[PDB]
Parts: structure tokens; C-alpha cells; sequence
């Protein structure tokens, strides 16, 4: 029943996150050097490296606010490149469902705490 | 992707 | 006054596109299994590949016809990819204005050559 049990549990996850092969090209901001229409799709880039430093920094009051970035992560990957065919699309949904699978217990646990306070 | 645009 | 001197000028400017770098992309047929949704947009595909062999078979009766299938293959470009950004878009603009300043003094001697006939 720790309120702040998820700034750990978070930390963990996206080391586990950095060692998986899927989160390769989430690792760090798109090369809009190399991709120089991406923000003609994309209003807001996203990464798991900048997810990690605003972590670090604290500047996420819960759980919830941490996801938000993580879930634009996965819509900014759908919108650029939906091809079901792509490399991308199948690490996409592979490292998602991963996420998803990790994250549903420091949610619940998360809100369970939350409660008593 | 979008056009010759995407990641593939 | 030569009604015949657009033939053999058409098939070397069509050599100088072939050469230039920018031709690449449209030196063949787009590819409807990497670009399944091309014919969604796409009402009449067209390719330098295409024009250089209507034109070998005596399948153009002017150069107006030729100038018509080529000014195509930009109306596809910018039809598909949009994005001012895109590297296809740049090479677009590059090509045509290339293809344009040439092919205006093979039109203006036709139709001179034609006003004498």
C-alpha cells in the first residue's frame, strides 16, 4: 500500500524495456534528418529515452501521467508508418503488448494505495 | 506509410 | 523545318533524364505490392520506362503527346507524396523544370516546322 512504489517499479520496467530488441528505434527521437516529413504527421515526438528523464527528474506526479507518454509513442508509430506488412508495425505491436502486460499491476497497485490515503 | 513517405 | 527532328531530340533528352539522379524513382513502374494503396489515388500510373518505349514503337504522332505522358508522371508524384518536405518532392521540382526548358524549344520548332507543311 506504498504511493511510491510505482517510481521503482517504472524505473525497472523501461531498463527492461531498453534491453528488449523491439525498442531499438524508440530509443532515442526520430532522425527528422533522415525522416524530414515526420512533423508533417506528427504534432507531439516521443521516446522512451525522454519517457526515462522526465522520470528521473520527477516531473511524473503518478503512474497514469507516465503512460500518456508511452502511449504516444505507439500512436506516433501507427500514424507515420500503419503498413500491418512493415518491420516497425510488428515491434510496435510486440513492445506494446509488453508494456501493457508490465504496467497493469503498478496501475491497480498504484490506485489500491491511492485509496487509503 | 504515407506515400513514398513512412519507414519502409 | 524538319517535322521528323523531334524524335531523335525527344530520345536524347529522354537519355539526359535516365542520367540525372533525380530520375531514379520514376525510371519504372511504382511498385503496387510495396504501394498497395497507389492505385486508390492513382487513376493512370505512368514512367520514363513507359514514354521511352511508346516513343522506340512510333506510338507518338507529336511531341506534344510525349510532353503530355511526362507531365503525368509529375501530376502522380505530387498526388502521392504531398509533403514539400519529402526528398521525392524536391527531386519532382528539380526534374520537371530540367525536363521543361528543354522540351520548349523542341515544341516551339515543331510547330514552326508544321505552320511551312
Amino acid at each position: 500500500y506504498d504511493i511510491q512504489a510505482w517510481k521503482k517499479q517504472c524505473e525497472e520496467l523501461l531498463n527492461l524495456i531498453f534491453q528488449c530488441e523491439d525498442s531499438e528505434p524508440f530509443r532515442q527521437p526520430v532522425d527528422l534528418l533522415e525522416y524530414p516529413d515526420y512533423r508533417d504527421i506528427i504534432d507531439t515526438p516521443m521516446d522512451f529515452a525522454t519517457v526515462r528523464e522526465t522520470l528521473e527528474a520527477g516531473n511524473y506526479e503518478s503512474p497514469m501521467e507516465l503512460c500518456k507518454d508511452v502511449r504516444l509513442i505507439f500512436s506516433n508509430s501507427k500514424a507515420y508508418t500503419p503498413s500491418k506488412r512493415s518491420r516497425i508495425y510488428s515491434m510496435s505491436l510486440r513492445l506494446s503488448a509488453f508494456f501493457e502486460e508490465h504496467i497493469s499491476s503498478v496501475l491497480s497497485d498504484y490506485k489500491s494505495a491511492l485509496r487509503f490515503h | 506509410g504515407r506515400g513514398k513517405g513512412g519507414k519502409l
